[PDB]
RNA sequence: AUGUAUUAAGGAGAGUAUAACUUAAUUUAUGUUUAUGAUAGAGGUUAUCAACA
RNA sequence: UCUUACUAUAGUCAGGACUAUAAAGGUCCGAACGGGUUAUCGUUGCAAAGAUAUCCGAAGAACUAUGGUAAGCGAGUGAA
RNA sequence: GACAUGAGUAACAAAAAAGAGUUUAAGGUACCUAAAAGGUAUCUUAGAGUCUCGCCUAAAGCUUAUGGCUACGUCAAGUAACGGCCUCUAAGUUUAUAAUCUGAAGAUUAUGACGAUGAGAAAACUUUGGUACCAACAUUUAAAAGUGAAAAUUGUGCAGGAAGGAUAAACCGUACCUAGAAUCUGAAACAA
């Protein structure tokens, strides 16, 4: 995740990182 | 636009009248572009001469 | 040595002198612009 | 002098009678003292239809999917003036 | 050697409360003046009409004001009445572009031009206390002492708002020797009606509270014509 | 069908023209309206563009030009060139229209303010590096912000001078096969 | 700041410009809830009217998406410029 | 010059009696401890009994 | 560098889906062969998952 | 676009004194402006021709501005 | 091409000049405090302002040019309170036409076109040749007085002082900088 293609994607593209690294941290607790 | 009105045929061909207003062929091409293929006949008869 | 030969220079008679109609309009202004031109110039006047 | 009197000459960088359009079209003539005649022959106008009940917009939804035109075994198939002819004598033969 | 005043609470000689600082409200400072105590002061000294009508023109882009007797300003108004505020801030000319008709103020009496000639001071009086002497804007509303140089200049500029303040005191007997009083000392005393013209219905709206002498009317004479049309808020 | 200007006599019926409006001036009155029009458009056209459009009246037009700075074909490299100008045009309607104000940046959840937020501090940041970079300097070691991994080294250091925790030698520096 | 606001016409023809009356920019989210453009398939089935106004409605479509792009820049709305260029 | 100074001479001119001198004349303060200079006064009690000086009077 | 073949007017300015090029800046159709090619799915922007004529 | 001469169109020269004039003078003292007399500094200078003081002309053969013409086998211009 | 030496040396000296407070944003430290935070103080970077002192001042001020590697929200039918474009022409230019001369290139003459540094109706509403002329100098003139323009009146000297045309609002310029304090020319942030 460059910080140039941050804001060059939309709105989905973004949100779908999130709940990646959401689903990230269910798993370390 | 609804599905409905997507499939709406209302095109009726013409053959006495343009199929729309004869000035909008000027913005669809340019006149003058050195790329025309379609020239009118008093055209190519001042072009053989 | 050097002197200030460009100070009050106008940008009109740049265009007069050296601009891109002194040359298409002679004789000696169109073998300019062809060197210029076969040599890769992307300013060939002005 | 050095580098800006290299670029293109603009009319926001001399004043003595230098003169450039942007190419908007002549609407008129000039006078003998210095005014201007809005000749309104070359004045342009836009046509704008009335949109008040127009259902059409400017997408398509995504069910419906892309497809082109057959035509089949006509090498111009949109562009025969065969079929634009043929085509019009069976839904309008009046006009 | 300039005395600037003090942000204190003062009285006031108008009718309504200017200011949030002023403490009274008509308050005699001085015996009635020679025409203040007058039914009918007249143009005795000056061209018939002169003094009926005042004019305010404002930069609708900036807001620099300019207060004149004549329906047109010119050059000596922008010189006379815009002081020095800052580099680049006091135009070389009047632009016909950027200049507008603010408000006309006209009075009831159609011959005492004496009472116009009175008001039209208060006026240029309070707008040069306005961009000199704004010990009242230093530290409160706009702040112009916690600005800078450059941006204290554009707000010292911004005389808009002000000027319709100094509409709505100068329109209720602020002052000392206004002439809007009317003393009878048969001792009663009452202001003179007046009729206030907006461009725009809504500038007439940065004076807290209005007197009850004035009526405010949409558009001025002469904008219609030059196809300008005054905003309305009701629409 | 009577406008209350003089409608000219080319007709235009595929207009390829794009017409932005943007926000007045902070002190501008409201009966002025900016637009963001071609370089070919005059004030004619948008009267006459509003009229038909929008069925907006207008009591008169002006405009002005904005030039580009010149710069290089490829950003730092390449021949010296100029972009097109810029038109602007500010039209009189001859009814008011004030615009709406801009949303508070705690209201601005609908795009994604709060991420746009970090990404443009981020860029903000590199930026005046960079031009710091422009002047031949550099930031001393003493003015770098502390980051997240500088914060967790100074809390492992006071948790064992204390001695809360007890120091062990590392376990996961290489995985040998000989574990000694 | 504070003084009370003037009444906008409701049906002013400015309005055309604008997504939404109190924000101009349209929501990312709900500014991709879009179709596809019109294939030259379908519109081969249309009279000079029918694309005559179809025409019109893309330019004020185009000029209603040119608005909100310089409102989200200029006012640092936040994101929403990937969802446009699609649209447009 | 002449010659080319060689490392040598040129490190005797740069190093030989031009070492840093340390400081040496370093005392705590009386009200919090700090270390300071001698016969000076604490630089983070000064701006702090002056700032306390400014609130309260 | 040489050889073979083919061809016989060249450049710039500005703009544009930054592999895609001209304000239509990724147009619209045909025929054939498609893994024994050529040299029984998903996918129209999450696109252009097809080359030749 | 420097500079020399010419050319067209324009501008500028505080104040005072003398002289036959209100205005007739390559007159006088002296600013602006134009020169560069002498000395000092500077000399990898602030400056590839500058600083300081001093000095000269300052209604004229004056000075200045924007254009134009004339130069490189022959030599353009030259109060030289 | 890289890296040494001189050398951490010269230099940062236009005879204007500084002093003490205050404040904003981001970030670095120390203490407070261990719920993160917040608070107090301090330093770095980028700013702002207040009180006092001095410097330039027919400028080192303001408004604008030539110009611009400073920056792009700079907004006009015309006059008051604007230029260009446009019309007219001077010095001149002409791969325009005609004629003529000429080793080719070209040159000459006439006409046309083009060419400002000049001339261009009205408006606080507007669309013949001294019966002369608008060079220099001097004088007089918008009536309370003085001063400076504008234009005109009269006159003086010789060195004897243009050309031509007439007589419902498009397009382009408008930002900033004027050289002692960040922008023009001098190779540059140059005491010119
Ligand atoms: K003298
Ligand atoms: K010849
Ligand atoms: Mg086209
Ligand atoms: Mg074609
Ligand atoms: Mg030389
Ligand atoms: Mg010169
Ligand atoms: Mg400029
Ligand atoms: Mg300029
Ligand atoms: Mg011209
Ligand atoms: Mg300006
Ligand atoms: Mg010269
Ligand atoms: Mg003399
Ligand atoms: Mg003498
Ligand atoms: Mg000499
Ligand atoms: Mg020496
Ligand atoms: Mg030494
Ligand atoms: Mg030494
Ligand atoms: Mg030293
Ligand atoms: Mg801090
Ligand atoms: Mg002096
Ligand atoms: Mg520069
Ligand atoms: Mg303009
Ligand atoms: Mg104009
Ligand atoms: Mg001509
Ligand atoms: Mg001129
Ligand atoms: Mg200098
Ligand atoms: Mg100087
Ligand atoms: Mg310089
Ligand atoms: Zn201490």
């Amino acid at each position: 995740w460059s910080l140039f293609g941050w804001g060059k994607q939309k709105v989905e593209e973004r949100n779908k990182v999130k709940e990646e690294l959401k689903q990230s941290e269910l798993a370390r607790t | 636009t609804l599905r409905i009105d997507v499939d709406e045929k209302t095109f009726v061909p013409t053959l006495f009248r343009p199929p729309a207003p004869q000035q909008v062929l000027d913005e669809l091409r340019n006149k003058y572009s050195i790329f025309r293929t379609r020239h009118t006949p008093e055209y190519i008869a001042k072009k053989e001469q | 040595g050097p002197r200030p030969t460009m100070s009050g220079a106008t940008r009109l008679v740049q265009k007069r002198r050296h601009g891109f109609l002194s040359r298409v309009k002679t004789k000696n202004g169109q073998k300019t612009l062809k060197r210029r031109l076969a040599k890769g110039r992307l300013r060939l006047s002005a | 002098g050095l580098k800006y009197r290299k670029l293109r000459l603009t009319t926001k960088d001399v004043n003595k009678g230098f003169y450039k359009g942007n190419r908007t079209g002549s609407m008129g003539t000039h006078t003998s003292y210095g005014t201007y005649k809005i000749d309104y022959t070359k004045v342009r106008t836009y046509v704008c239809p009335d949109l008040t009940g127009f259902k059409l917009t400017p997408f398509v939804s995504k069910t419906i999917r892309p497809v082109h035109d057959q035509f089949p075994g006509d090498k111009l198939g949109p562009k025969n003036p065969a079929t634009y002819l043929a085509r019009w004598k069976s839904e309008n033969g009046l006009d | 050697s300039t005395h600037p005043t003090t942000a204190i609470p003062k009285p006031t000689t108008a009718v309504l409360k200017t200011s949030p600082l002023a403490e009274e409200t008509a308050v005699e400072l001085k015996s009635p003046s020679r025409l203040q105590l007058k039914s009918e002061p007249g143009n005795k000294g000056n061209p018939k009409g002169h003094g009926d009508r005042i004019w305010a023109f404002h930069h609708i882009e900036q807001g620099q004001v300019i207060y004149s007797t004549k329906p047109v300003i010119s050059h000596q108004h922008l010189i006379r009445q815009q002081p020095f505020t800052g580099k680049n801030l006091v135009p070389r000319k009047i632009r016909k572009d950027y200049w507008r008709p603010l408000a006309m103020i006209e009075l009831a009496g159609k011959d005492q031009g004496a009472v116009g000639r009175s008001v039209y001071q208060k006026l240029r009086e309070f707008k040069k206390r306005h961009e000199l002497d704004w010990a009242n804007e230093a530290e409160e509303g706009r702040k112009l002492m916690h600005k800078s140089k450059r941006e204290r200049g554009q707000e010292l500029n911004d005389q808009k708002p002000n000027s319709v303040a100094d509409m709505a005191a100068v329109l209720a007997g602020a002052g000392k020797g206004n002439l809007m009083w009317q003393v009878s000392r048969l001792v009663k005393r009452q202001l003179r009606r007046a009729t206030v013209y907006w461009t725009n219905e809504q500038d007439k709206f940065h004076a807290r509270e209005w007197s009850d002498n004035v009526s405010h009317e949409v558009g001025i004479p002469g904008e219609a014509e030059k196809k300008r049309m005054p905003i309305r808020m009701s629409s | 069908r009577n406008a209350p200007f003089r409608v000219g006599k080319k007709q235009i019926f595929l207009p390829n023209h794009v017409i932005t409006f943007v926000r007045p001036l902070p002190k501008q009155p409201p009966n002025l309206a900016t637009f963001i029009v071609p370089l070919e458009f005059n004030k004619l056209d948008l009267r006459d563009y509003l009229y038909h459009v929008y069925n907006v009246e207008v009591t008169g037009v002006r405009s002005f030009v904005n030039q580009r700075m010149h710069e290089q074909r490829h950003g730092d490299v390449g021949n010296w060139r100029r972009p097109k100008s810029q038109k602007m045009m500010i039209a009189e309607l001859a009814k008011p229209f004030v615009w709406p104000k801009p949303p508070a940046e705690d209201a601005r959840e609908a795009f994604d303010y709060a991420m746009w937020k970090k990404q443009k501090t981020a860029q903000e940041q590199d930026t005046k590096f960079q031009g710091i970079r422009a002047q031949g300097e550099v930031v001393p070691p003493s003015q770098f912000e502390v980051t997240k991994d500088r914060k967790a080294i100074k809390a492992r250091q006071s948790k064992f001078l204390s001695g809360e925790e007890t120091w062990a030698p590392g376990k996961v520096n290489a995985f040998l096969n000989s574990k000694i | 700041e504070e003084l009370p606001p003037i009444q906008v016409d409701e049906n002013h023809g400015l309005w055309d410009f604008f997504y939404d009356r109190e924000t101009v920019a349209m929501a990312p989210l709900e500014h991709t809830k879009h179709g596809r453009a019109w294939t030259v398939s379908e519109l081969r089935k249309k009279s000079w009217d029918d694309l005559h106004r179809l025409w019109w409605v893309c330019v004020k479509e185009r000029n209603r998406i040119a608005t909100a792009n310089w409102e989200r820049t200029k006012s640092e709305l936040g994101f929403g410029l990937a969802e446009a260029n699609e649209r447009d | 010059p002449k010659k080319k100074t060689s490392h040598m001479k040129k490190r005797h001119r740069q190093m030989a009696g031009k070492a840093l001198k340390d400081v040496t004349h370093l005392n705590r303060c009386p009200a919090c401890g700090n270390l300071k200079r001698m016969h000076h006064l604490c630089s983070t009690c000064l701006g702090k009994l002056k700032g306390f000086m400014d609130r309260n009077g």
